[PDB]
RNA sequence: CCCCCGCCGUUAGUUGCCAGCGGUUCGGCCGGGCACUCUAACGGGACUGCCCGCGAAAGCGGGAGGAAGGAGGGGACGACGUCUGGUCAGCAUGGCCCUUACGGCCUGGGCGACACACGUGCUACAAUGCCCACUACAAAGCGAUGCCACCCGGCAACGGGGAGCUAAUCGCAAAAAGGUGGGCCCAGUUCGGAUUGGGGUCUGCAACCCGACCCCAUGAAGCCGGAAUCGCUAGUAAUCGCGGAUCAGCC
RNA sequence: GUGAGGUUUU
């Protein structure tokens, strides 16, 4: 139904949101559904390892942006409650759009 | 070409079109 | 088919052979022709013979006649240099007056690998 | 100066040329980036004790 | 029409069309020789059928998205056979005795450190 | 590929142009080149960073939209040679 | 070192006409990667291939075949003191492809202003069977199984 | 053991396809699908394991066979050590001097000065290339004071809006020879090309000598090079095509 | 049964 920007620091960790606001809104009523994937915004700044005498041959360096968003079919009381009250706040930088 | 003054990709590869060939 | 110009290359297409006249280029050889109603695609042997002397008068009505400007190549240089300025001696010692490099790369107005002793 | 440059371009910046784009804590101004602040010398010796997470090694 | 063939040369989203029914070969809203123009490797695209004396009765449309344009015709040469899954898959005398088992893999390959276009690198000075 | 704001810098805008108040002494020091020289005053010398030194300029009724940035001797070439060369 | 048996570089099976054979030397015509301008000689053009050779628009270099490869020359020699390595018992594969990298410049080396003669300045000499590939035969590789004083130095 | 790649039942079904049959503006458009489709989550997923020859001893030719084969592929990866190789033009640290100073203080000039002489990037010697009708087959990073379709004023280099986006459609961009094209007719030639002094638009204190070079002026050199070099083994060269990164142009 | 115009020490 409702659009939620799920944007976590490893896939586990936001699978810790992705994986307990479902498994936690599936059993008592107003059923919800599973993430789907939004791109990993995987960054790209391949940069000299070494400061001065380092020419050529440089190492990859990454930046991943694991985000997804769960898709519920019923928003009330004792969802939107599922949202705000679990929490583990070790992966986790969740926005909720309207 | 590439470093010509104008033709069909040294515009491209010098960055913007021309006043005679226009963007449409 | 005589041309506008002095110079003939000697019976091509209209674009092409209409071009290389002094006054005339790209962007006017080839909105020259779109006015007049002549083909791009046409030879300047194939046009009409009336179209061979009666596109002459279009090109000597403006800009000024052929060697006067390419002697204002020349005279810019002179009125530039009013007081005699630093830019004169950028152009009269052999090399461009953009400000590229000249050990390397823009070895046109140089000499091309004429002096050096060791 | 090596100390006191950072104190040296916290005046008032004037325009968009000869940019203070400098690295934080070192006297670097160089690759910086708009997501890290630091430098490509100092994401090696910053971002490789676990400081700063996020970018590591890709190597694919 | 929907079946299992989804051959994925250039990243190429693939999703073949094709049934019993008349014509020899379509796309998506032209006629075989003004969207396929352009390459002679599109004049004959239907290898795996009309290698088996299945020439042309099958619509053998597609969706395909990704990449350029030979891979596509990739997608019928592997995409058909992918794509033979309603001709009874456990027919093993149509697609063995002929050099066809070969599966499209050849991708281009990557590009590395000081380098320009990979493999190719600038060479030694020796001063 | 000059536009339609001639702009000279602000720091040397209108305090070369001291002789169009009263009338003084035919010399002003600016710096710029960059900046346009100015339009108003005409005739004298404004004296400017040349690019070597401070030397000053003079026109002679000649400019109407040319630059002023061909104006700069500071690379006193005396001529060709003495490279010492294969090395 | 060389000791490993080759690759795939047996291209692929074609669908046009089969004739691998003559795609890959529209493979030698071609640069810089360009298709549909050196397959537009050999195959969409129409006026070319045939109405000039008499009969026969894809089979023309059955005349090509018979009597035109090269086969027999010396591989490298250094200093190497007057070895003389023409006759080497040489392979159909290289015979072949020197055919297919020498029978090319006869119309990219030798111009022509018209559009129908500059590409099939080759197609004539492929018919009829003549070019540098003929001489070649007689100069080169008829100097190698008559008479008797080279080197025994072989390998 | 760590992934890309070819690769699936399970796959989440905001990419969603009339593939059934649906109705539509004839984009699955729209009020249920997930049967066919990725991104990203994932566990199964052949192993010369079986056979017949070489052999006292695995090296063991080839067949079956699948996504691929006897090492499925490139890649990812870097020994004990070398060069008293180099780094203060990162950092801390020993040490020479400098602390009324090789510091800061203020904005013009310089690193792009020219006659050379080696290799490194764009790279035409032409009909097989080319200003030229043209609109497409897009792999991934980019972008809300930025991208900027459409709608513009447009001979426009580009003013002023808005459309969609706090970020996979919406829009980046054009994917390139796709052109079923008309031709440039052996040409030092619209194949090819720079330096050039004046005007018009700037993103920007400001573009000169250090804006892209935008239609203009104008187009010198070049027809494949010598004593034999040097990046390349089948998706490898090669023109073509896209974005960043400090980022205003871009050098 | 067969091979070198052939080198100088930083
Ligand atoms: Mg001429
Ligand atoms: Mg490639
Ligand atoms: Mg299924
Ligand atoms: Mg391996
Ligand atoms: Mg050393
Ligand atoms: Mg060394
Ligand atoms: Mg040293
Ligand atoms: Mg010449
Ligand atoms: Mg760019
Ligand atoms: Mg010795
Ligand atoms: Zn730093």
């Amino acid at each position: 139904k409702i659009r939620i920007k799920l944007r976590g620091f490893d896939h586990k960790t936001l699978d810790a949101s992705a994986q307990k606001i479902v498994e936690a809104a599936r059993r008592s009523g107003a059923q919800v559904s599973g993430p789907i994937p939004l791109p990993t915004r995987v960054r790209r700044f391949t940069v000299i390892r070494g400061p001065f005498k380092h020419k050529d041959s440089r190492e990859h360096f990454e930046l991943r942006t694991h985000n997804r968003l769960v898709d519920i079919i019923n928003p009330n009381r004792k969802t939107i409650e599922q949202l705000m009250t679990l929490d583990l706040p070790t992966g986790v930088e969740i926005e909720i759009k309207t | 070409g590439k470093g010509d003054r104008r033709t069909r990709r040294g515009k491209i590869w010098r960055g913007t079109y021309g006043k005679y060939r226009p963007r449409k | 088919a005589r041309i506008a110009g002095v110079e003939i290359p000697r019976n091509k297409r209209v674009d092409v052979a209409l071009t290389y006249i002094y006054g005339i280029g790209k962007a006017r050889a080839k909105e020259a022709l779109e006015k007049t109603g002549i083909n791009p695609a046409t030879r300047v042997k194939d046009l009409t013979e009336a179209e061979v002397v009666r596109l002459r008068e279009y090109v000597e009505n403006t800009w000024k006649l052929e060697g006067e400007l390419r002697a204002e190549v020349a005279a810019n240089i002179k009125r530039l240099m009013d007081i005699g300025c630093y830019r004169g001696l950028r152009h009269r010692r052999g090399l461009p007056v953009r400000g590229q490099r000249t050990r390397t790369n823009a070895r046109t107005r140089k000499g091309p690998r004429k002096t050096v002793a060791g | 100066a090596r100390k006191a440059l950072i104190e040296k371009a916290k005046r008032t910046p004037k325009f968009k040329v000869r940019a203070y784009t400098r690295c934080v804590r070192c006297g670097r101004a160089r690759s910086v980036y708009r997501f890290f602040g630091l430098c490509r010398i100092c994401l090696r010796e910053l971002a490789h004790k676990g400081q700063l997470p996020g970018v590591r090694k890709a190597s694919w | 029409e929907q079946y299992y063939g989804t051959g994925r040369r250039k990243e190429a989203v693939a999703r073949v069309f094709l049934r019993p029914g008349n014509g020899k070969v379509t796309v998506n809203g032209q006629d075989f020789n003004e969207y396929f123009q352009g390459l002679v490797r599109a004049v004959a695209a239907l290898e795996p059928l009309r290698a088996v004396d299945a020439l042309g009765h099958f619509d053998a449309y597609i969706t395909v998205r990704g990449g350029g344009k030979s891979g596509q015709i990739d997608a019928i040469k592997l995409g058909i056979a992918r794509a033979l899954v309603q001709y009874n898959p456990d027919y093993r005398a149509k697609l063995k005795p002929l050099g066809f088992l070969t599966r499209d893999a050849r991708v281009v390959e990557r590009k590395k450190y000081g380098k320009h276009k990979a493999r190719r690198a600038p060479q030694y000075s020796k001063r | 590929s000059l536009k339609k704001g001639v702009f000279v810098d602000d720091h040397l805008l209108e305090k070369v142009l001291e002789l169009n108040a009263k009338g003084e002494k035919r010399l002003i020091k600016t710096w710029s080149r960059r900046s346009t020289i100015v339009p108003e005053m005409v005739g004298h010398t404004i004296a400017v960073y040349n690019g070597k030194q401070h030397v000053p300029v003079y026109i002679t009724e000649n400019m109407v939209g040319h630059k002023l940035g061909e104006f700069a001797p500071t690379r006193t070439y005396r001529g060709h040679g003495k490279e010492a060369k294969a090395t | 070192a060389r000791r490993r048996r080759a690759e795939v570089r047996q291209l692929q099976p074609d669908l046009v006409y089969g004739d691998v054979l003559v795609t890959a030397f529209i493979n030698k015509i071609m640069r810089d990667g360009k298709k549909n301008l050196a397959a537009r000689i050999f195959y969409d053009a129409c006026k070319i291939i045939q109405e000039k050779t008499g009969q026969e628009p894809l089979k023309v270099f059955k005349q090509a075949v018979e009597n035109v490869k090269p086969r027999m020359e010396v591989r490298s020699r250094r200093v190497g003191g007057a070895n003389y390595q023409v006759p080497m018992e040489v392979s159909p594969r290289r015979q072949q492809s020197l055919a297919l990298r020498w029978l090319v410049q006869a119309a990219n080396q030798r111009p022509e202003r018209r559009a129908a003669v500059r590409i099939a300045h080759e197609l004539m000499d492929a018919a009829e069977g003549k070019g540098g590939a003929v001489k070649k035969k007689e100069d080169v590789e008829r100097m190698a199984e008559a008479n008797r004083a080279y080197a025994h130095y072989r390998w």
